[PDB]
């Protein structure tokens, strides 16, 4: 029940290869069928589930990743790919393998792995 | 085969895009063999036939600027027919006229949603890239059988159950747009200036028809020409646009095979009001062929009708 930092104020700023990551995010954001989960921060009171945040200490969502990509918070691409991978990994812990959400995430993770192999 | 409680007019109105749009009823028809300069849409790659309706949605700043100039001047833009989609090479095409326009500022980003109907066929003569990178094309307008319509209408009735136009040129285009054929045959029919030759070739093309499978793995037969039915006034194949801006040409069939349904039914952005969509994908390649539509009221006789994207199919 707390939003992750979308933009900082004291960090340095660099602009290299993060433009390519914006094209990757554009392919997943808009694929778009299963993007509406993991779009915005997971909402525990509306879902009724009062155990999600206790199971997953770190909250990562596509929109948070987008806001950090615009304020140039990331100085290295690795931190982004780690954050995207963390979003998928968290889903696989709370949800069982037969759940549809686990099937949705797999398709996105396949697209993400394909596009992140054309790094410049 | 079943009765229809659905209103064929509601899908044509395109309520999903909006409802309070400005309407232009003026019509402009250039003279045959005249030469004209027409700007082209940068993202469209479909092959439009005269009388077909194109729903559009544009986000990019260079694109809204062209639409605003078009409304002030003659409201006409060109949609080309490319032999290779990746390439920008084209030879023929059809003009499109905006009859509906709406501007919207969503979160500070200017949004235009327009609806246009194709008017006249043309031949590309030259295409230069504008200073803003939005190519303008110099083209030349191209000039343009009761027993024949009978045989076509007879066979068409065998495929599915006065909806068809009565005029010759109007009937030829209807068949060409709604036939389950390859886009190579669409270009060939467009190149045919006369209506008589076009109707005779449509009869030959429809008699020999093949089933459709998925384009990615080409291993699962999806549907046949006998399962086709028309849920809209335009016909079985009509064009609809998704919220992000990509236009889909959807084929409405009554039954399909080899497709698994993922998720729960939802009504958000439903191209057919009154119905809910569930994503369907191939059991081999998992290519997300189309969406299956489930009704929300028990009074609608077509409770379930499939909706397939033409882009993911290839005739066998
Ligand atoms: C993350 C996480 N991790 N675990 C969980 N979640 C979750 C998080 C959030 C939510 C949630 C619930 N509600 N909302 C509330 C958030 C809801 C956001 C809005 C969702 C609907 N809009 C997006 C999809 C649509 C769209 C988009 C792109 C293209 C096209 C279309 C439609 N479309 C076509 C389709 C065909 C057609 O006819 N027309 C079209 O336009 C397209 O071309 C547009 C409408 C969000 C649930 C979950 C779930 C979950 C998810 C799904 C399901 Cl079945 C079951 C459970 N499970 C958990 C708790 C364990
Ligand atoms: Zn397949």
């Amino acid at each position: 029940d707390s939003q992750q930092h979308p933009a900082p104020e004291k960090s340095s700023k660099v602009s290299e290869q993060l433009k390519c990551c914006s094209g990757i995010l554009k392919e997943m954001f808009a694929h778009a069928a299963y993007a509406w989960p993991f779009y915005k921060p997971v909402d525990v009171e509306a879902l009724g589930l009062h155990d999600y945040c206790d199971i997953i200490k770190h909250p990562m969502d596509m929109s948070t990743i987008k806001s950090k990509l615009e304020a140039r918070e990331y100085r290295d691409a690795q931190e982004f790919g780690a954050d995207v991978r963390l979003m998928f990994s968290n889903c696989y812990k709370y949800n069982p393998p037969d759940h549809e959400v686990v099937a949705m995430a797999r398709k996105l993770q396949d697209v993400f792995e394909m596009r992140f192999a054309k790094m410049p | 085969p079943n009765i229809i409680n659905f209103d064929t007019s509601l899908p044509t109105s395109h309520t999903y895009l909006g409802a309070d749009m400005e309407e232009f009823h003026g019509r402009t028809l250039h003279d045959d063999d005249s030469i004209q300069v027409i700007p082209v849409l940068p993202q469209v790659m479909m092959i439009l036939v005269p009388g077909q309706t194109l729903p559009l949605q544009l986000f990019h700043p260079q694109e809204v600027s062209m639409v605003r100039n078009l409304i002030q001047n003659d409201r006409t833009f060109a949609v080309l027919a490319y032999s290779n989609v990746q390439e920008r090479e084209a030879e023929f095409g059809t003009t499109a006229e905006i009859y509906a326009y709406r501007e919207e500022q969503d979160f500070g980003i200017e949004i235009v949603k327009v609806k246009a109907i194709g008017r006249q066929r043309f031949k590309v003569l030259e295409l230069r890239t504008q200073s803003d990178g939005i190519q303008q094309a110099k083209v030349q307008i191209l000039p343009e059988a009761e027993t024949l319509m009978d045989r076509i209408k007879k066979q068409l009735r065998e495929w599915d159950e006065d909806s068809l136009p009565s005029n010759p040129i109007d009937f030829s285009y209807w068949v060409a747009a709604n036939l389950p054929i390859d886009d190579s045959l669409r270009i060939q029919l467009l190149k045919i200036d006369s209506a008589i030759q076009r109707l005779r070739c449509e009869l030959d093309i429809m008699n020999k028809c093949t089933s459709l499978c998925c384009k990615q793995c080409q291993e699962t037969e999806i549907t046949t020409k006998n399962e086709i039915f028309s849920l809209s006034r335009e016909g079985p194949m009509a064009a609809y646009v998704n919220p992000h801006g990509y236009v889909h040409e959807i084929l409405t069939v009554y039954k399909a095979c080899n497709l698994n349904l993922i998720g729960r039914p939802s009504t958000e952005h439903s191209w057919f009001p009154g119905y809910a969509w569930t994503v369907a994908q191939c059991k081999i390649c998992a290519s997300h062929i189309g969406w299956k539509f489930t009704a929300t009221k028990k009074d609608m006789s077509p409770q379930k009708f499939w909706g397939l994207t033409r882009s993911a199919l290839i005739p066998t």
